[PDB]
Order: C-alpha cells, then sequence, then structure tokens
C-alpha cells in the first residue's frame, strides 16, 4: 500500500 | 566573543557568535558540511541561512573558525520546498554534492541513469542529498506506481518526491539523490539530514568504502512477500535465485 521508498 | 558550534546528528553544523538574545544572527555565521571543510558563510538569522557564500573552513583555534571565501558569486539561502515548489533555483547545484557525485548511464541493464561517486571515500560518508516537493502519504499511496518512481518517505507525515520534469537533470540539479538506482546489495542508505538550503530532508550515506567512479545504490525498501514496480519484483526474484 505504501508506494514510496523506505528505510 | 563566545563562539558556539551546534552539531547535527548527520555531521553538519552551525557555528558563530550568538547575539544578545543568544541566537545565530549576524553576517559571520556559517553552516559547515559533514566534511568539516566545505561551508556556507554569511548572513543567518536565528540559525536560518539568509545569504550564505561558498567558503572553506581553513582552520580552528580554540573553537574560533577561520573561513576563506571560494571564488565566484555563489550564494545560497534557506529555500524549503512545498507541495508545488521544489526549489527557487532548480539549476543551482549543491557545492558539497557536486564534488562527490555525478550522473551517468547506470551499469544496471535498462535502469536508465545512475548516480556515481567522484571519489574514494570510507564508510558512513554523506554523498548526495534527496530534496524534493513535500506531499502526503495518502496522495502517494493512492496513485499509480507510474507516478511514484521518485517518492521517498521522510517521516510519518511527509513524502519527498521529484516529479516530472524535475527527474531530468536538465530541469533540476539542486540535488541528485533521486538518481541513485536500487540494489538488494546496496553500498548506501537513505539517512536523515538537516540541510541549510533544503531544510529537513534525507541524504545518501555510504554503508562502506566506495571507490571513485563506483555506482551508488540504495535499497528502495518496498514491501515484500516471502506492492512494488514490476522491475523491482523481477529483480527481487532474480536476487533470491543467487547469493
Ligand atoms: N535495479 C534497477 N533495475 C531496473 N531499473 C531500476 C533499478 N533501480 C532503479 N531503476 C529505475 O529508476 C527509477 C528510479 S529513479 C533512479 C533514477 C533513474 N534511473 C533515472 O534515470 O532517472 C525506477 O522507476 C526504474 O525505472
Amino acid at each position: 500500500i505504501k508506494r514510496s521508498k523506505k528505510n | 566573543h563566545g563562539v558556539c558550534w551546534i552539531y547535527y546528528p548527520d555531521g553538519g553544523s552551525l557555528v558563530g557568535e550568538v547575539n544578545e538574545d543568544g541566537e545565530m544572527t549576524g553576517e559571520k555565521i556559517a553552516y559547515v558540511y559533514p566534511d568539516e571543510r566545505t561551508a556556507l558563510y554569511g548572513k543567518f538569522i536565528d540559525g536560518e541561512m539568509i545569504e550564505g557564500k561558498l567558503a572553506t573552513l581553513m582552520s580552528t583555534e580554540e573553537g574560533r573558525p577561520h573561513f576563506e571565501l571560494m571564488p565566484g558569486n555563489s550564494v545560497y539561502h534557506f529555500d524549503k520546498s512545498t507541495s508545488s515548489c521544489i526549489s527557487t533555483n532548480a539549476l543551482l547545484p549543491d557545492p558539497y554534492e557536486s564534488e562527490r557525485v555525478y550522473v551517468a548511464e547506470s551499469l544496471i541493464s535498462s535502469a536508465g541513469e545512475g548516480l556515481f561517486s567522484k571519489v574514494a571515500v570510507g564508510p558512513n560518508t554523506v554523498m548526495s542529498f534527496y530534496n524534493g516537493v513535500r506531499i502526503t502519504h495518502q496522495e502517494v499511496d493512492s496513485r499509480d506506481w507510474a507516478l511514484n518512481g521518485n517518492t521517498l518517505s521522510l517521516d510519518e507525515e511527509t513524502v519527498i518526491d521529484v516529479p516530472e520534469p524535475y527527474n531530468h537533470v536538465s530541469k533540476y540539479c539542486a540535488s541528485l539523490g533521486h538518481k541513485a538506482n536500487h540494489s538488494f546489495t546496496p553500498n548506501c542508505i537513505y539517512d536523515m539530514f538537516v540541510h541549510p538550503r533544503f531544510g529537513p530532508i534525507k541524504c545518501i550515506r555510504t554503508l562502506r568504502a566506495v571507490e571513485a567512479d563506483e555506482e551508488l545504490t540504495v535499497a528502495y525498501g518496498y514491501d515484500h512477500s516471502p506492492e512494488a514496480p514490476e522491475w523491482y519484483q523481477v529483480e527481487l526474484k532474480a536476487f533470491q535465485a543467487t547469493q
């Protein structure tokens, strides 16, 4: 659902 | 003459004499990048950059820094992005980043352009900045992947993006973090960064030693199942079948 890069 | 240094977790810092109120306000305040050498010296109000000129921290004696200005008329100012404005000067590069990375054709097949190192550096070195417009997670998560190639979560409330046509260096080069391609064996990570021009953003920091001309990669970190762009899922499978 989360359509962004993450760290 | 009581000089103050304020260091951020990322390695950058603010240095100068505070006013009667105890704030970084004056014509001789400076932001020093993580290399503790590259700096933006000039007018700041309460720590906020009004007019910073490219300079070099030559030396420090008992906490007192000595800066010498770099040639040229390169001035910068706090220019935080909004949801619709990425930068007041999209074609003015960042001086620290300009000396560390460059864009070229990626070594990854069919990956377009990539970000490369200009120098050999050790682990934990900040190399590039990931600035962009600020939008909500709802806006991002509720739209097609075709529009989320450059989205990067900043925090629980904000997502940074470099939308068309800013994804083209000819249109935007203030920062270049969005040009780093993905890898499941990355040599860099996205880390928090407090920039004097861009404000709170993220940076690309090395995980280990990198050589001059080595391509910088970061793990995009999309959700996985033991949603993401097709190219990502493909490379994921290919990765699982080696190691
Ligand atoms: N490992 C990889 N394999 C194939 N394409 C990749 C990739 N990592 C990144 N990309 C490509 O780069 C996009 C993210 S932005 C990275 C910059 C981009 N290559 C450019 O030239 O502007 C993705 O949408 C995808 O098209």
